[PDB]
């Protein structure tokens, strides 16, 4: 209990696992714009992606709201990982 | 009376030499003070939420917008004090904190364009004022042109502001194509039911909001805030935020919007976990602005959000202003000055600040715990009154995402504290020259507001009750 | 060890980070030294 | 002909406790009806800007040790001080026309003056050199322009027929 | 009470004068006349805020 | 001479494609000047003969002259439209073309229905009936009414616009002087 | 509405996928403003009013001033770097 | 002596609760055009565009 439960798995749901999750999620969202030599082409393609993607999402989303929850979960997965 | 100052000022500045610039700013500083003191009795016009429209339904003047212009003048008095007063009389701080000849011109033209957004009733007033303040931020960014980073930042800000201004123009003329009108006073509670104005009004709000730095399109603004020098970036971070958000809160065109709720959740997420592993203090300091603009995107969904808004606005303004002024003051104690425009960059450079001027760390700790929302301080009641409006109106998942975002954002706020209360080997004992009396009094005023401003909450709620209801 | 709000390794930035191997590195615009505006990097800028 | 207002308008819609005088007074009436305390406010602001610059130099001097500011700064300070004082006095005096502050001193003057203009056999608010369309648009521009004194100065110089009153 | 409001706002002025002295790495009573200057200024702000709340209460009771 | 508007629409498409794919940077800018001329053709075509000459005076005669003047005495590198560079772009170009095109066509419509919103943009076929009424007695053309409403109802917009023109004077000077 | 919509959309996508130089970005910005003008002036003609013509004559002037401002911004970008890169700023 | 001083505080807190519920009612209440828009020129009727005007254009 003192090793595998209290120092083991109650820290994985606590301060030791959250540090690793936030380390990975922060690394991914900082490397979101690591790629291109260009500042301007990067950001102006990034503006295009969202005003396309949001419009596509609401096109899905007034049809049915159930089929757009996993789309947003997958967008969070590729954004934070 | 801003117009008078601009008209007087460019006349006066064309004839001054460059030796006189700093003193000119001092003049304008005192001028704005006597526009606050001698002219604020106009609050008596706005009893019981009496609203005026001026210039033929062109501008709208209520008490909300009166408070916003008072706030913008107070902040301009602080910023112009930062330019017009010396920190120290060294040959160091003269080559670091030096105003250009045309800096206060662009300051007052930007304050003009920022006021004509919040005071605006029609869409072409909104457009002309947005471009007035946008060209002013282009030129305020580009005015320290002997700098590679500020030049690249002004070019980037030009193109990314041009796109999002053409998106606002497209939304305005798209609104015009379905309604022969320019007002949102045209809407009047029945048209929204029988007309799909959703896509129009949301695209308008989005084109207005991407200039603040909301989350899908946030990185270009974080790069502009890191690349600009340390005095410019305290002004260009604050003024478009409060002007555009004070427009979009006064006009309630995105009430219960699904897109604004998506982007508010995403803003609270990416600002909290975005600035965690970051080692530059203006980066760290700009993701704080990203989260605190998320907390406003929340109030955009709201109907009747004027208390939570105005309280959290002057909260964030005082806290923002103070945390930039504290790291202006910490430049005297760092062992390494690079980069003449931006002399402190890395947040580990303030490492032994408790052993050199411990009361600067008392200052810092107060404003950082108010950023977190600790109850004796003023940021707590801002977050509290935002929660009282979020929960009143049915945004239950948004509430828990707000709480998790504030808990995650507390980490990199406390990282400033964790660095500054630490051991350092070579500490100061005896320093000959002093910090500015005029300018350290301003930082102490900004702290005493944050700590002892919870006293006046009930007075402020009663004065609220009379002038807005 | 300097730490970086998650217990991570962060670089201590002294004057020794702007050489010409540190010139135009591959990196994010965060966590990057070699500023372009430095009294050792300009050093007869418009002469 | 050239005085029918041809619109529908507030009648005695007072903005405070006290009854209104005008919904936008003419510039001549505001300069005519201002109190000696208002001229004291103008003198206060004219004195406070150069004294304020001298004060702020005495607190923190520009080049390290204290000198008086130049006379070229003191004269611009005095000009802008008269600008602040005139804006303050115009706003103060306009508040009495709107009925948001005490105006029993000026209410007597207006009933005396409109009785005089009835006795002289002319129009109650002045003959204007404008068509009534232009009078109406010109007074939609300057209606309640004392709010927003912080942004821009704007005044009423048109003799238009309507001022939020009856008969 | 008006007097308690004035004395408390003057205490806020004393606090901001003290804290600005101590940021400057001065002693506390470095310049002792700035204490009365700051106290009179913040007490004047308290005077303004008290009068505005008073007029506000009178407007609220006039809706009887 | 019916299909004139269709012809200007098609020629404008073709001119933008020649703008974004051009050897030399100023070959691209001359295609932009040609697009301004196609615009002024469309504006005379629809009935706005005043605006077309305003476009030729302001956009061609000042903005394009400033632009060509910039390209002359400044050095600008340019890659040309390699196929290795830009067909990595093409799938998102195609998706965003169809989506942004349909979406720009979407907001002229009021339906609950998605593609009734779309195909009411193509319900164009009906020929407007122009009637004569004899109610107007004078030569108030369009420039006269722009001068009436810039100057009476929107006089404040004209004066804030004067501040914008002032800023366009002050700013470029303030950048490029290097005071002593 | 067709000509203004398609010049705005093609102008926007030519701006977005510009990787070749910087002045293509400027001229794609100006052609975007042209397309906005086209849509608005057609709506003013169809609705029989000047108010779209009012916003159009104001946005002409604002487009001119933005071109002047931004090209001085490019000149100051060029002052310290006597070259403008092909990939961008 | 203490029950009365608690009933005084309870009355003073129920007064604040009544005041708060009232001031919440007051904002959601609809409001006049003369109070919401500018007071002078209280009618929403535009009558705009007065040079080449047609008789029969009013309704
Ligand atoms: C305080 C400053 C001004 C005081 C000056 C003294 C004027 C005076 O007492 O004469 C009264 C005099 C009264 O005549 P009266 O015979 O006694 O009374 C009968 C009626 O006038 C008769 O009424 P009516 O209906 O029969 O009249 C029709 C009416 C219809 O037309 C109007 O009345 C005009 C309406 C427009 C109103 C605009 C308001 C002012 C706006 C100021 C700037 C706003 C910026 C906002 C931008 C955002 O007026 C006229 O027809 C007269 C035409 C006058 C032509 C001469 C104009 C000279 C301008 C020179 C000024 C120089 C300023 C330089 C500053 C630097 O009337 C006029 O002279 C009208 C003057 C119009 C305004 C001129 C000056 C405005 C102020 C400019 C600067 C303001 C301060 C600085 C702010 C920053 C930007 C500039
Ligand atoms: C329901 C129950 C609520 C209870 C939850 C307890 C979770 C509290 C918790 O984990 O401590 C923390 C805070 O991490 C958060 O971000 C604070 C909490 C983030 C998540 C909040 C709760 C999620 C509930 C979801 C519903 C985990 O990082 P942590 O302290 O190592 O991070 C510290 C670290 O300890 C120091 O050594 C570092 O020097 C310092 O820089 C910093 O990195
Ligand atoms: C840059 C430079 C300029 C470039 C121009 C080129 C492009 C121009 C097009 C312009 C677009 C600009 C982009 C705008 C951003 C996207 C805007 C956008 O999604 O708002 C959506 C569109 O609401 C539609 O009704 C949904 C709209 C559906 C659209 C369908 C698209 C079909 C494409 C097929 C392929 C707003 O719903 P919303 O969030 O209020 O959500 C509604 C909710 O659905 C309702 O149930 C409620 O009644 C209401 O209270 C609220 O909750
Ligand atoms: C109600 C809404 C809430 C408002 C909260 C108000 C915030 C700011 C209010 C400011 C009003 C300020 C009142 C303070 C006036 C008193 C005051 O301390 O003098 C200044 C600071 O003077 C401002 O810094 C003047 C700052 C002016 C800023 C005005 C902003 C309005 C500090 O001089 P000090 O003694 O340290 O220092 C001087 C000087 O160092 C020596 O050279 C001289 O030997 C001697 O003169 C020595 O005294
Ligand atoms: C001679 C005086 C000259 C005028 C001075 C004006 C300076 C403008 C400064 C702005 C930033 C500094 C905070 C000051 C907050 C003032 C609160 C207030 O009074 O704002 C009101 C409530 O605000 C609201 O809803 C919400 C406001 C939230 C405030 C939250 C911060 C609380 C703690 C700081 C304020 C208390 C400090 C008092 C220290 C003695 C709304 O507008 P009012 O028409 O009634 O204004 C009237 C103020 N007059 C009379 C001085 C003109
Ligand atoms: C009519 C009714 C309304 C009246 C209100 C009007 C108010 C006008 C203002 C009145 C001015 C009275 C001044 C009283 C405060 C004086 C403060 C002071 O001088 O304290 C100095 C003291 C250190 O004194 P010292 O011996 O000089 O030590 C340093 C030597 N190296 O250092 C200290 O004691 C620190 C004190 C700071 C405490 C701040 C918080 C408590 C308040």
């Amino acid at each position: 209990i003192a090793h595998h439960v209290d120092k083991g798995s109650l820290y994985r749901l606590g301060p030791v696992g959250i540090n690793r999750l936030l380390n990975k999620a922060s690394y991914n969202v900082i490397n979101l714009s690591s790629n291109t030599r260009s500042s301007l082409s990067m950001n102006s393609m990034l503006i295009l992606i969202t005003i396309v993607s949001l419009l596509l999402l609401v096109l899905v989303m007034n049809v049915n709201f159930i089929i757009v929850i996993p789309v947003l979960i997958s967008i969070l997965y590729i954004l934070f990982s | 009376m801003l117009i008078l100052a601009i008209i007087s000022l460019i006349t006066f500045v064309s004839m001054s030499k460059l030796s006189d610039n700093r003193a000119i700013i001092r003049l304008i500083n005192i001028y704005l003070i006597l526009v606050l003191v001698l002219d604020s009795f106009l609050y008596l016009l706005f009893l019981n939420n009496q609203t005026y429209t001026v210039m033929g339904e062109l501008l709208i003047f209520n008490s909300f917008t009166f408070y916003i212009d008072m706030l913008i003048y107070f902040i301009m008095i602080v910023i112009s004090s930062l330019y017009g007063y010396n920190l120290y009389n060294n040959n160091l701080y003269k080559t670091l904190f030096e105003p250009k000849k045309e800096l206060i011109i662009l300051f007052l033209i930007n304050i003009l364009g920022a006021l004509l957004i919040v005071h605006s009733n029609d869409f072409i007033t909104l457009f002309v004022a947005i471009e007035l303040q946008s060209y002013s931020i282009y030129l305020i960014t580009a005015i320290y042109n002997s700098s590679y980073k500020a030049s690249k930042a002004s070019m980037l800000y030009f193109f990314m502001g041009g796109i999002l201004s053409i998106l606002i123009a497209y939304s305005i003329n798209t609104y015009y194509s379905v309604l022969n009108s320019y007002t949102l006073h045209s809407l009047d509670s029945l048209i929204i039911n029988t007309l799909d104005l959703n896509l129009i009004l949301i695209a308008l709000s989005l084109g207005l909001l991407f200039k603040i730095g909301i989350a899908p399109l946030h990185k270009w603004l974080i790069s502009i805030y890191e690349n600009t020098p340390i005095l410019i970036t305290i002004y260009i971070s604050l003024i478009p935020k409060i002007s555009i958000l004070s427009y979009l809160v006064l006009s309630n065109i995105s009430i219960n919007s699904l897109v604004i709720s998506i982007l508010a959740i995403l803003t609270l997420l990416v600002g909290s976990v975005g600035g965690l592993l970051q080692i530059k203090i203006k980066r760290l300091l700009a993701f704080s602005g990203l989260t605190n603009a998320g907390y406003m995107m929340l109030l955009l969904l709201l109907n009747n959000n004027e208390f939570s808004y105005l309280y959290y606005i002057t909260q964030y303004s005082i806290s923002h202003l103070a945390i930039f002024m504290i790291i202006i003051f910490s430049i005297y104690y760092i062992n390494y000055i690079n980069n003449q425009y931006n002399p402190i960059i890395y947040v580990n450079q303030l490492k032994g600040l408790i052993h050199d001027n411990a009361y600067l760390v008392l200052s810092m700790a107060i404003v950082v715990f108010s950023f977190i929302g600790i109850p004796p301080l003023l940021g707590f009641f801002g977050k509290l009154n935002i929660l009282m409006s979020i929960l009143n109106n049915g945004y239950y998942f948004i509430s828990i995402v707000l709480i998790v975002a504030s808990l995650i954002s507390a980490l990199y706020y406390l990282y400033l504290l964790n660095v500054s209360i630490q051991d350092k080997n070579n500490i100061l004992i005896n320093s000959n020259e002093t910090v500015s009396s005029v300018l350290s009094y301003i930082l102490s005023s900004l702290i005493i507001l944050i700590t002892f401003g919870f006293i006046y909450n009930s007075l402020i709620i009663d004065i609220f009750n009379v002038y807005f209801n | 060890i300097p730490s970086g709000a998650l217990g991570q390794k962060v670089p201590h930035v002294d004057e020794s980070h702007q050489d010409l191997l540190f010139r135009t590195s591959h990196m994010v615009e965060d966590l990057e030294t070699y500023d372009e505006d430095s009294p050792i990097n300009t050093s007869d800028a418009n002469t | 002909s050239s005085s029918t207002p041809l619109v529908k308008t507030s009648v005695n819609y007072s903005y405070g406790d006290y009854p209104l005088i005008d919904a936008d007074p003419h510039f001549k009436r505001v300069v005519g009806y201002m109190r000696p305390s208002d001229y004291g406010v103008i003198g206060l602001a004219t004195a406070a800007l150069p004294a304020g610059i001298c004060f702020a130099e005495w607190l923190d001097p520009v080049k390290g040790k204290f000198a008086r500011p130049s006379v070229k700064f003191l004269r611009v300070a005095t000009m802008l001080g008269f600008a602040v004082g005139f804006g303050a006095a115009y706003a103060r005096s306009s508040l009495r026309f709107f009925g948001v502050t005490e105006n029993a001193r000026e209410y007597k003057k207006d009933e005396a003056q409109m009785a005089a203009r009835k006795a002289a056999g002319l129009e109650p608010y002045g003959t204007s050199s404008l068509t009534p369309e232009l009078q109406e648009i010109a007074a939609k521009n300057s209606a309640h322009s004392i709010a927003g004194l912080f942004i821009f100065p704007w005044f009423n110089f048109v003799n238009h027929p309507y001022h939020g009153r009856e008969q | 009470a008006l007097f308690t409001s004035l004395v408390g706002a003057s205490g806020l002025g004393f606090a901001t004068k003290f804290l600005s002295n101590k940021i400057r790495l001065k002693p506390a009573g470095y310049y002792p006349l700035g204490y009365v200057f700051s106290g009179v200024a913040w007490a004047g702000l308290g005077l303004v805020l008290h009068n505005v709340h008073q007029h506000s209460l009178e407007v609220l009771e006039k809706k009887k | 001479t019916y299909y004139f508007i269709e012809i200007t629409i098609f020629l404008a498409i073709l001119c933008t494609i020649f703008i974004i794919s051009a050897k030399n940077p100023m070959v691209s800018i001359l295609y932009m000047i040609a697009l301004f001329v196609i615009a002024a053709m469309y504006l005379y075509l629809i009935g706005l003969g005043i605006f077309s000459l305003l476009y030729i005076m302001i956009y061609i005669g000042a903005i394009a002259v400033l632009f060509l003047f910039i390209i002359t005495l400044l050095d600008i590198n340019s890659t040309e439209l390699s196929v290795k560079s830009n067909i990595r772009d093409l799938p998102l170009v195609l998706i965003s073309l169809i989506v942004l095109t349909i979406s720009g066509l979407m907001i002229y419509s009021n339906d609950s229905i998605l593609i009734n919103k779309l195909l009411e943009a193509f319900g164009n076929d009906y020929n407007t009936i122009i009637t004569q009424d004899w109610f107007n007695i004078e030569n108030t053309t369009l420039l006269t009414t722009i001068g009436n409403v810039l100057l009476t109802n929107n006089a404040f917009i004209l004066l804030v616009l004067a501040i914008v023109l002032l800023l366009g004077i002050i700013g470029p000077i303030s950048i490029t002087m290097k005071h002593k | 509405m067709f000509i203004g919509t398609i010049i705005l959309v093609l102008s926007f996508l030519g701006f977005v996928f510009n990787r070749r130089n910087i002045i293509l970005a400027f001229i794609c910005l100006e052609t975007m403003l042209l397309g906005i003008n086209l849509i608005l002036l057609r709506n003013s003609v169809l609705f029989d009013d000047i108010s779209g013509s009012l916003f159009a004559i104001v946005i002409i002037i604002l487009a001119g001033v933005e071109s002047a401002i931004g090209l001085s911004l490019l000149v100051s970008y060029y002052r310290l770097r006597g070259v403008i890169n092909s990939y961008g700023i | 002596d203490i029950l009365n001083e608690e009933a005084k505080i309870v009355q003073a807190l129920n007064n604040q609760r009544e005041l708060t519920i009232k001031m919440h009612e007051l904002k959601r209440e609809e409001k006049d055009y003369a109070h919401s828009y500018s007071p002078l020129f209280s009618d929403p009727v535009p009558q705009g565009g007065s040079i080449g005007k047609a008789p029969g254009s009013s309704r």
